[PDB]
């Protein structure tokens, strides 16, 4: 068809330390979004006179 | 090496002739709240009913003279903290684990500060 989607991945995670054994803990997220391939056509046409193919 | 004790012990006190205590440095400490005080012109039965700083406190009846002395505080039964016997860690440095405090950086009375110095034990 005219068009096709890839998912692609786009953001990471990190980690952390914290502040002796019994500091507060933090967060994170990952994330992914979209890429294409899309489609196209070459033509082309040749004329002839009649006469000349016979 | 001080630590916290439910046993009770003796200080060196000024009296206000009303229900306002002073003393000297570390005389008094936030836990101290609900025990007895005897001394020489306080009536009888008086507690401590607050606390304000290490040398100030407030009790549940006026002193009947103006006069420094020595006094006794009493023991108490261990509800109004949970440990009955004695502990390393002091009022202050026991606060230190809340969130609040965690938020407001404070360090522990054991986050090992410098990388080249030991842990040790405490004692009495």
């Amino acid at each position: 068809r005219n068009q096709v989607r890839f998912p692609v991945l786009s953001a990471l995670p990190v980690a952390y330390w914290v502040n002796g054994d019994t500091g507060l803990k933090q967060t994170t997220e990952i994330n992914w979004t979209n890429k294409y391939l899309n489609i196209e056509e070459i033509a082309t046409i040749v004329p002839v006179p009649d006469n000349v193919l016979a | 090496a001080t630590g916290r004790t439910t046993e009770g012990r003796t200080v060196t006190v000024t009296t206000a002739s009303n229900t306002t205590i002073t003393g000297a440095a570390g005389t008094f400490v936030a836990s101290d709240v609900g025990r007895t005080i005897t001394r020489a012109g306080i009536p009888a039965g008086t507690t401590i009913t607050a606390v304000a700083s290490g040398t100030s406190a407030t009790i549940s009846a006026a002193a009947t003279t103006s006069a420094t002395s020595a006094a006794t505080l009493g023991s108490l039964n261990g509800q109004s903290q949970g440990l009955v016997g004695w502990s390393p860690e002091t009022d202050t440095e026991a606060g230190a684990y809340s969130v609040a405090a965690t938020n407001a950086g404070t360090v522990t009375p054991d986050r090992l500060t410098n990388a080249f110095t030991p842990v040790s034990q405490r004692g009495r």
